């Protein structure tokens, strides 16, 4: 494999947390976190951070582009252009590489999955989330997930839930959709179909071994646990789903910038 | 009866309402604001409860526009309207202080996002332009969103970010030698990591959230300092924010008025 993604959200929001818990990773050392006298109009720079890793016999080259700065300005008009131009220079340098007269061996960069992470303190999407996904979601596969889902109770959850899926169908939001099995499988069939009740996926990362979990108080959130979140969920659907995504951004979203891009 | 304005400055949906109604152990009028308002603007209701007249100034559309540049004159424009409605009332001859209604901002709780790195720049910016107008006390709203090893570093680079820029936040009174050491650690605890609820768990009816992993008590200082939140509320606490408001508040525009009025 050689699998990109992308992760997209306001800072703190466990997003560096949740990329570490999935494959017990460190991918972010000595990371400068700036106050909040230089980040008033902090751009959005893209950093990536390539790491091997081993799952269950799938050896993988997982090449994490991750968005610091995102939504953390106080005006964030433009935050999503630097993400849209990276986006478009890597089916650039496909269309290049894959035109040219020695494609014998390509550098395949182009983002085959994108996080997108939503506060659970509002009480839904914000229009910095539906003014990105909308001008996004046909060049990448959009992922929504909602993070620190450990601050919501179970009723909190599945409002929220709901709710944030009313505004991504009313706004007519185009997200990766999880494919549907054919006979096949009957256990597997089941999976797939929890996943599609799941998503958003309210997730939460955490590195502390306790059977990862975070240590409260009143109680310990266990990570690994779907009834306390859907960590678990997201890991195995991104497992499952890998060969999808990265054929889904090669014959549907290259494609379509193929041909946009062939008439100007 | 005792008029005590409170504004809460928080953005949508980090319990600004569920902790008022909380703190006073009542239920205020609280219909939640959507994320697609053009503007910050604000929404102040009176109530007469205990006796006190209270009013609740809340913040409705912070931190949701995409250009949140022109999002902090609504708060300085009505915390200066109410300054010039009160010195008004004194260049009036025939005035009445007595019976005028002081509508001037007491105390200001400011909601910070329970992040855990640090202070947003939104929040950098609105103290400042609001550190020489009201008492600020920054509180971090959904405290229980982080554990109590985050917290500490938290409040850390909270406090530390304040003290570096200027950022003038309210003190509890330590003249009085019998609330020196009670209000001592009030201090030291700011920001006060705050949880609200409206629902209560059976034990031995008490204010609770209840997770599948746990129940957070409001009212368990192990938990939260919404125990200590609730110290802001007695008599002396309330007249030294009254008393700080019109001592170097409103005094201070006072003298900018008075200046500009030749
Ligand atoms: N994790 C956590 N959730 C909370 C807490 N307090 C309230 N909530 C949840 O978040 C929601 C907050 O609602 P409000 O208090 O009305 O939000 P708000 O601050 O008033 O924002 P506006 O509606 O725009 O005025 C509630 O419905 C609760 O479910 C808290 O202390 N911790
Ligand atoms: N309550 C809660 N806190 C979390 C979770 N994941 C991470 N955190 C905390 O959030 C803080 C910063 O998270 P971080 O990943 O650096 O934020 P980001 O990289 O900007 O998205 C860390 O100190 C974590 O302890 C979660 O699922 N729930
Ligand atoms: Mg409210």
């Amino acid at each position: 494999f050689e699998f990109t993604l992308m992760v997209v959200g306001e800072s703190g929001l466990g997003k560096s947390t949740l990329v570490n818990s999935l494959f017990l990773t460190d991918l972010y050392p000595e990371r400068i976190i700036p106050d909040a006298i230089e980040k008033q109009k902090q751009t959005v720079k893209l950093e990536a951070s390539t790491v091997e890793i081993e799952e269950r016999g799938v050896k993988l080259r997982l090449t994490v582009v991750d968005t610091p700065g995102f939504g953390d300005a106080i005006d964030n008009s433009n935050s999503f252009g630097a993400i849209l131009e990276y986006i478009d220079e890597q089916y650039e340098r496909f269309l290049r590489d894959e035109s040219g007269l020695n494609r014998r061996n390509i550098v395949d960069n182009r983002i085959h999955c994108c996080f997108y992470f939503i506060s659970p303190f509002g009480h839904g999407l914000k229009p910095l989330d539906v003014e990105f996904m909308k001008k996004l979601h046909s060049k990448v596969n959009i992922v929504p997930v909602i993070a620190k889902a450990d601050c919501l109770t179970k009723k909190e959850i599945l409002r929220l839930k709901c709710r944030i899926m009313q505004e991504i169908e009313s706004h007519g939001i185009k997200i990766y959709p999880l494919p549907d099995c054919d006979d096949e499988d009957e256990d597997y069939k089941e999976q797939v179909k929890q996943l599609k009740e799941a998503v958003p996926f309210a997730v939460c990362g955490a590195n502390t071994l306790l059977v990862r979990g975070r240590l409260y108080p009143w109680g310990v959130v266990e990570v690994e646990n779907p009834d306390h979140c859907d960590f678990i969920k997201l890991r195995t659907m991104l497992i499952t789903h890998m060969q999808d995504l990265q054929e889904v951004t090669q014959e549907v979203h290259y494609e379509n910038y193929r041909s946009d891009r062939l008439a100007k | 009866g005792f008029v005590f304005n409170v504004m809460c400055i928080g953005e949508t949906g980090l319990g600004k309402s569920t902790l008022m109604d909380t703190l006073f152990n009542t239920s205020f009028e609280s219909t939640p604001s959507p994320h697609t308002l053009p503007s910050v603007k604000l929404k102040a209701h009176t109530y007469e409860l205990q006796r006190l007249k209270l009013t609740i100034c809340d913040t409705v559309g912070y931190g949701d526009q995409i250009n949140k540049d022109d999002s902090f004159k609504a708060v300085v424009d009505y915390i200066d309207a109410q300054f010039e409605n009160y010195l008004q009332e004194e260049l009036k001859i025939k005035r009445s202080l007595v019976t005028c209604h002081d509508s001037r901002i007491h105390i200001c709780l400011y909601f910070i996002c329970p992040t855990g790195h640090g202070l947003k720049s939104l929040d950098l910016v609105c103290m400042k332009k609001l550190d020489s107008k009201v008492n600020i006390i920054p509180v971090i709203a959904k405290a229980d969103t982080i554990s109590k090893v985050e917290l500490q570093r938290f409040k850390a680079k909270i406090i530390q970010e304040l003290n570096a820029n200027g950022v003038h936040i309210y003190q509890f009174p330590t003249d009085d030698e019998t609330v020196a050491e009670t209000n001592t650690s009030m201090n030291s605890h700011i920001p006060f990591a705050v949880v609200g609820s409206t629902e209560f768990i059976k034990v031995g009816l008490i204010r609770a959230r209840q997770y599948p992993w746990g129940t957070v008590q409001v009212e368990n200082e192990t938990h939260c300092d919404f125990v200590k939140l609730r110290e802001m509320l007695i008599r002396t606490n309330m007249e030294d924010m009254r008393e700080k408001t019109h001592t170097r508040h409103y005094e201070l525009y006072r003298q900018k008025r008075l200046e500009q009025m030749g």
